[PDB]
Formats: structure tokens, C-alpha cells, sequence
């Protein structure tokens, strides 16, 4: 029983890092893109009016 | 979401270069009718020297 603890807390533990990777890994590159495709399609309207 | 305005973003650009295209040849040709429209007013300095 507890070789056992030893061990359950280590693989929920184990994950819990997972959980931590994803949370190292987070978005500006998505925030960036709205962004720009909003601006791409300004510079487009400005080639047509042109 | 973002990726449909990236659509016809793509659209609606290429038929602008379906458009400069055009209007660019246009301008070769309404240029040539310029050199011909030209050469010839005279070669009709024959026609008018000759009158003369």
C-alpha cells in the first residue's frame, strides 16, 4: 500500500505536469492574426477603389 | 472564423489581378494605337507636301 502511494501520486503528479506544459505553451500569434487579415483586406479595398 | 475573410481575401484578389492584367495589356494597346495613329499622321506630311 504504500509502495503504492509512491506511485499513483507520481503518474497524477506525472500528469499534472502535462497540464503545466499546456499551460507554458499559450496565444498572441492567434490574437495576431485578426489583426492583419483585418488589415490585408483594407489594403485590398484600397487596390480596388485604385 | 478568420480563415473564411482569408477566402475571399483570396477571391476577390486574384480577379484584382484578372484586373490589373486586363488594364495593363489596355494600355499597350491604346498605347500602339498611338504609334500607328502617329507614324501615319505621316506618313500624310506625301499627301500634304505634295499639294504643296
Amino acid at each position: 500500500i504504500c509502495q503504492d502511494v509512491e506511485n499513483l501520486q507520481k503518474f497524477v503528479k506525472e500528469q499534472k505536469q502535462v497540464q503545466e506544459e499546456i499551460s507554458r505553451m499559450s496565444s498572441k500569434a492567434m490574437l495576431k492574426v485578426q489583426e492583419d487579415i483585418k488589415a490585408l483586406k483594407q489594403l485590398l479595398s484600397l487596390a480596388a477603389n485604385g | 472564423e478568420n480563415g473564411e475573410k482569408i477566402t475571399s481575401l483570396h477571391r476577390e484578389v486574384e480577379k484584382v489581378k484578372l484586373d490589373q492584367k486586363r488594364l495593363d495589356q489596355e494600355l499597350d494597346f491604346i498605347l500602339s494605337q498611338q504609334k500607328e495613329l502617329e507614324d501615319l499622321l505621316s506618313p500624310l506630311e506625301e499627301l500634304v507636301k505634295e499639294q504643296s
